[PDB]
């Protein structure tokens, strides 16, 4: 039995209503359960048998559906409700497959990232390696692209990035990208640049430094 | 009152086997199936298998029928999963969960974060990310590089600076050691006055580093 959640990500607003869908590949009557998993925590069962709330689960959480198509609804959304939601069938026989999950985010106005580039410190350069870091601060929406240029040669496969979760107070994201080169390679090139593409910039923005 | 208690973390080498435990309390242990669920960083839940503690009956998902073994100890109300010939792919959080009377996973453990790696325990080096020289608001930070295993903790000015700080998730480098960055935005009119220091603590290697971050010359 395959159980699918067609929307991996959904954006909502505080005080609004949101609905998450789950479709089973067979009739499972009403044996569908829904779980909330907040960042860093274990899943929590919110609804079982499609519509029954666990004692203590807040009233704004409801569920409906029968047979093959199932819906989880938050009647009005509160800030504490951002999480990934999962469905699971619990009808007759294993495997008790989970759906892929649906992550909820707060929508807000577009915000361009502030961009900063940081050369390697002399301390690290003494160790034989150079890390160049490019920081994209407080932007929305999540989707953003960083391109490293070294004397205008595009770089590939020698960088890594990571992103914050959505900020609870202003609903923005931040991202840092790290270009790592051997010291020998870093010293034989001159201009180091990161070019950032994002919906809030009408053109990609470049920050750069000369190794001198 | 129903609780499932699991150890926080486990670190093992590739090719080893590990036995993960889940101690249950607040209910008749033999009256409910116990389930195990895998979750890899940022990914979804993946059902592994189930054991009936009264029966010994077990069932597994296709991908796990060859990798795991489920057991119980009814006298201690503990359920165990044993995973063999581990690779890095098996690094994940493993949850135990109670299957309810009508089904559904109605109670969960806190999960065990299992790391499979051959890397040596090692504290980090900490490098400044210096604020740009040539300033309404500026940014600075520190790069925390080459440690194992997770986690490190980072604060600024021994807890006095919390507004404006972003500490990014660690990334795994090809060496098998981790690296993260912590950054903060400050009014640049205070750069030649205010002192900024990151405080990095890495408990697994008993390493603590305090790095001043200043504009360069």
């Amino acid at each position: 039995i395959v159980v699918t959640q067609s929307h991996k990500f959904m954006s909502t607003s505080v005080g609004d209503r949101v609905s998450i869908t789950c479709k089973a590949s067979q009739d499972v009557s009403v044996a569908v359960a829904w779980y909330q998993q907040k960042t860093g925590q274990s899943p929590k069962l919110l609804i079982y048998s499609a519509s029954y709330r666990i004692t203590g689960v807040p009233d704004r959480f409801t569920g409906s559906g029968s047979g093959t198509d199932f819906t989880f609804t938050i009647s009005s959304v509160q800030a504490e409700d951002m999480a990934v939601y999962y469905c699971q069938q619990h009808y007759s026989t294993p495997p008790w497959t989970f759906g892929g999950g649906t992550k909820l985010e707060i929508k807000r106005t577009v915000a361009a990232p502030s961009v900063f580039i940081f050369p390697p410190s002399d301390e690290q350069l003494k160790s034989g390696t150079a890390s160049v870091v490019c920081l994209l601060n407080n932007f929305y929406p999540r989707e953003a692209k960083v391109q490293w240029k070294v004397d205008n040669a595009l770089q590939s496969g020698n960088s890594q990035e990571s992103v914050t979760e959505q900020d609870s107070k202003d609903s923005t994201y931040s991202l840092s990208s790290t270009l790592t080169l051997s010291k020998a390679d870093y010293e034989k090139h001159k201009v180091y640049a990161c070019e950032v593409t994002h919906q809030g910039l009408r053109s990609p923005v470049t920050k750069s430094f000369n190794r001198g | 009152q129903v609780q499932l208690q699991q150890p926080g973390t486990e670190l093992v080498k590739p090719g080893a086997s590990v036995k993960l435990s889940c101690k249950a309390s607040g209910y008749t242990f033999t009256s409910y199936w116990m389930h195990w669920v895998k979750q890899r960083p940022g990914q979804g839940l993946e059902w592994i298998g189930e054991i009936n503690p009264r029966n010994g009956r077990t069932d597994f998902s296709e991908k796990f029928k060859s990798k795991a073994t489920l057991t119980v100890d009814t006298s201690s109300s503990t359920a165990f999963i044993q995973l063999s010939s581990l690779t890095s792919e098996d690094s994940a959080v493993y949850y135990c969960a109670r299957w309810g009377y009508y089904g559904s996973s109605d109670y969960w453990g806190q999960g065990t974060a299992l790391t499979v790696s051959s890397a040596s325990t090692k504290g980090p080096s900490v490098f400044p990310l210096a604020p740009s020289s040539k300033g309404g608001t500026a940014a600075l930070g520190c790069l925390v590089k080459d440690y194992f295993p997770e986690p490190v903790t980072v604060s600024w000015n021994s807890g006095a600076l919390t507004s404006g700080v972003h500490t990014f998730p660690a990334v795994l480098q090809s060496s098998g050691l981790y690296s993260l960055s912590s950054v903060v935005t400050v009014p640049s009119s205070s750069l030649g006055t205010q002192t900024y220091i990151c405080n990095v603590n890495h408990k697994p290697s008993n390493t603590k580093v305090d790095k001043k971050v200043e504009p360069k010359s």
